[PDB]
RNA sequence: AUUAGGGUUCGAUUCCGGAGAGGGAGCCUGAGAAAUAGCUACCACUUCUACGGAGGGCAGCAGGCGCGCAAAUUGCCCAAUGUCAAAACAAAACGAUGAGGCAGCGAAAAGAAAUAGAGUUGUCUUGUCAUUUCAAUGGGGGAUAUUUAAACCCAUCCAAUAUCGAGUAACAAUUGGAGGACAAGUCUGGUGCCAGCACCCGCGGUAAUUCCAGCUCCAAAAGCGUAUAUUAA
């Protein structure tokens, strides 16, 4: 055992270009032998941005990372959109919330249900 | 409700609960292979009974029967791949001669002990459950892991283990922390 | 007559269980039994003489 | 089937006799089914005659077949 | 001797059907007379109220006073005799206590030297009688 | 389910089919209903009222009350699977959905799997006993974090400059048994046909292989008894 700085390497598989949704689809697996814990998604996003030479790191969407039993590996799914505008248009709201730019949470669904059921008794401007 | 995840049992209890010959024989196996409970032996018993039941059905069929050819080939392939039968014996009749020690010798606990990585079968058991044994660079913590012949040469200490190429274990680390405080 | 219910159990002198070191559990216990029975007419609980 | 009764008007009852196999006892039973069949006046079947019947639309409460051929 | 003909299935079916009623276990399993006579009504257990503590003498050659209680079932208001199954456990029982009663192991048949007793007490006041006997739980109230 | 084979038995319950929406009837609209979170009437039950009057249908989901031997949260969400629909997603601009999914509870059942491992010296080759020394690991505490709709589990880690922890490892395994069937005591106290055990045969009336206890031993083991059905026997 020799102490050394923990360095992660990014490998992609099952790569596909999805021109319908203006993005690239692939499976990303990370080898982190001496990493203490789990590799945060932000670091993997930066390394994928450097690897694929996409101009902006925020164009990369990552999710569903599973750490392999025993350590040293982590496999997830990645998306690289053609531009940031395309990522904001096509990504689901919860993934955009993880990346930072997401819609504010809606009010509790029970409150909406109760308001809707009260209005069904009303009629006109009162509703 | 509306969950379709199948599951099945893997062992059965013996018909006669108190048979001194069976109790002594099972006590021998438990001590010899370091087994936790009789359920591990009975799990091996069901595996053997299913294999022999399949073999007896196939051996009934004519030797040129397509089902016998396909499934007989698969059964022999499985026995050879997992080391139950040696490569010398290739007939379907040799599957019927398999015994409980044949399967138990293929457990990772026995293989680790026989390989010299452990001093005893009990040392092998705790080594496996403590994430020290790796098969093809993959840490295996299951003692009942049946080792294939191909994977037998790839068994060694885990790279993340203190006995392999990993950091120091708990007692050394705690002692170092105490020394730093002291 | 229902009056003598529990007569013997109440008559029995109370003796507390002795404090003893714990036995091993699980696999280690079977190792102990294997070492006692083997690697060492057979009587498993042969007792001292009495009358 | 075989003609069983010709008592109705332009209608006959035929009987289809068959063997039903009981799996447990590996043996057969004799069973029969009776059908009401419309008989055209083109035929004059008698009891015991064998006829060929074809399926048609419901012509009455019980009639679903028509006599197509009579074999003495 | 029996029929053996190739087309003699109906005879064999009728013969077996007629002779199955000779089997007491089969007849009981396919007739409601035992179910209607069963105080539990086909249930594994039943809950009842203790009416009276009684002493049932053991049958010869045994000689003892088997401590039993008279129980009226909640479901159908039928009276049964149930045995209290341990040493001194009759003191855990009181009149008007709610007890859980089970079978005695022989499926409606009297068990042991106890005359015509086919039930035993397993819980009293919603706590296991054997747990009280071993002092693993305390009698409520 | 059980099963050499033949059979025996279960199927309210996820999929398909049918039927019902307290009990009956009748009907409108509509392509399709004899619809019930549609209407009409009667019966039973029942709610509000200012007494003139007006309502209700959980065998949907949660929840109650009863009934019973007997069966969870008045939770979160539409992220996935679908359905409907004027509807792709986005942009002041987020469709509904107790279908469904996710968590809570849950020893029905199923899978894996801890409760220690290596020696040291001495004592009574192996094997016991004492002590005595090394490592190792989880249970658990946490995190740059990961997961997830969000959380929670599971996985990863205890430095990557830099990260908590076993010795009585008190982090202490139980459930039944020890005459026979049936594996395991001709042990020691107590009781004395009593108390009690005992599925059956039987034990107990002063020296109990069977009760109540203690010790020791046996079987299965995170499981083990009991009752009732059922299959084999
Ligand atoms: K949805
Ligand atoms: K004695
Ligand atoms: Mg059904
Ligand atoms: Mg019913
Ligand atoms: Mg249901
Ligand atoms: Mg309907
Ligand atoms: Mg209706
Ligand atoms: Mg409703
Ligand atoms: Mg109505
Ligand atoms: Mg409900
Ligand atoms: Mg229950
Ligand atoms: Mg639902
Ligand atoms: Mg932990
Ligand atoms: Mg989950
Ligand atoms: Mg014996
Ligand atoms: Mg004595
Ligand atoms: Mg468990």
């Amino acid at each position: 055992f020799q102490k050394k700085k923990a360095e992660v390497c990014i490998r992609t598989s099952q790569f596909k270009v999805n021109k319908l949704l203006n993005r690239k689809q692939f499976i990303v697996e990370v080898n982190h032998p001496h990493w203490c814990g789990t590799v945060p998604t932000q670091l993997i996003r930066k390394k994928l941005a450097t690897l694929y030479k996409v101009p902006d790191a925020s164009q990369v969407s990552l999710f569903g990372f599973k750490t392999k039993f025993g350590g040293g590996k982590t496999t997830g799914f990645g998306l690289i959109y053609d531009d940031l505008a395309s990522l904001k248009r096509f990504e689901p709201n919860y993934r955009k919330t993880r990346m930072g730019f997401g819609k504010a949470r809606l009010p509790a669904r029970k409150s909406v249900k109760e308001r809707r059921n009260r209005n069904k008794k009303l009629r006109g401007k009162a509703k | 409700m509306r969950n379709y995840n199948n599951f099945n049992r893997v062992w059965k209890a013996p018909r006669r609960p108190f048979e001194k010959e069976r109790l002594d024989r099972e006590m021998k196996l438990c001590g010899q292979y370091g087994l936790r409970c009789k359920r591990e032996i009975w799990r091996v018993n069901m595996t053997l009974s299913k294999m022999r039941r399949t073999a007896r059905l196939l051996l009934t069929l004519p030797e040129n029967h397509p089902r016998r050819l396909l499934e007989g080939s698969a059964i022999m392939r499985r026995c050879h791949e997992y080391g139950f039968l040696d490569e010398e014996k290739d007939k379907l009749d040799y599957v019927l001669s398999l015994t409980v020690p044949d399967i138990l010798e293929r457990r990772l606990q026995t293989i680790v002990f026989k390989a010299g990585l452990a001093k005893s079968v009990h040392h092998a058991r705790v080594l496996i459950q403590q994430r020290h044994i790796a098969v093809a660079k993959q840490i295996v913590t299951i003692p009942s892991f049946i080792v294939r012949v191909s994977s037998e040469r790839h068994i060694a200490f885990a790279d993340a283990s203190p006995f392999g190429n990993g950091r120091t274990g708990r007692v050394k680390r705690v002692r170092a922390k105490a020394a730093k405080r002291h | 007559s229902l009056a003598r219910a529990g007569k013997v159990k109440n008559q029995t002198p109370k003796v507390a269980k002795q404090e003893k070191p714990k036995q091993p559990r699980g696999r280690a216990l079977k190792r102990l039994k294997y070492t006692r029975r083997f690697l060492s007419k057979v009587h498993m609980n042969k007792q001292p003489p009495g009358k | 089937g075989v003609v069983h009764s010709t008592k109705m008007h332009r209608t006959i009852i035929i009987r289809r006799n068959y063997l039903h196999f009981i799996k447990k006892y590996q043996r057969y039973q004799k069973r029969h089914k009776s059908l009401a069949v419309h008989c055209s006046p083109a035929f004059d079947p008698k009891q015991g005659d064998e006829v060929v019947i074809g399926q048609c639309r419901p012509l009455s409460k019980t009639i679903r077949y028509n006599v197509l051929e009579v074999v003495s | 001797t029996k029929t053996n003909g190739q087309n003699a299935a109906r005879k064999l079916v009728r013969l077996r059907c007629r002779n199955r009623w000779a089997d007491k276990g089969w007849k009981r399993a396919h007739t409601f007379s035992a179910r209607k006579a069963n105080p539990f009504g086909g249930s594994s257990h039943a809950k009842g109220i203790v009416l009276e503590k009684i002493g049932v003498g053991a049958k010869q050659p045994n000689s003892a006073i088997r401590k039993c209680v008279r129980v009226q079932l909640i479901k159908n208001d039928k009276k049964i005799i149930a045995f209290v199954p341990n040493d001194g456990c009759l003191h855990f029982i009181e009149e008007n206590d709610e007890v859980l009663v089970s079978g005695f192991g022989r499926s409606g048949h009297a068990v042991g030297d106890i005359p015509g007793v086919r039930f035993k007490i397993v819980k009293v006041s919603n706590v296991g009688l054997y747990a009280l006997y071993r002092q693993k739980k305390e009698k409520p109230r």
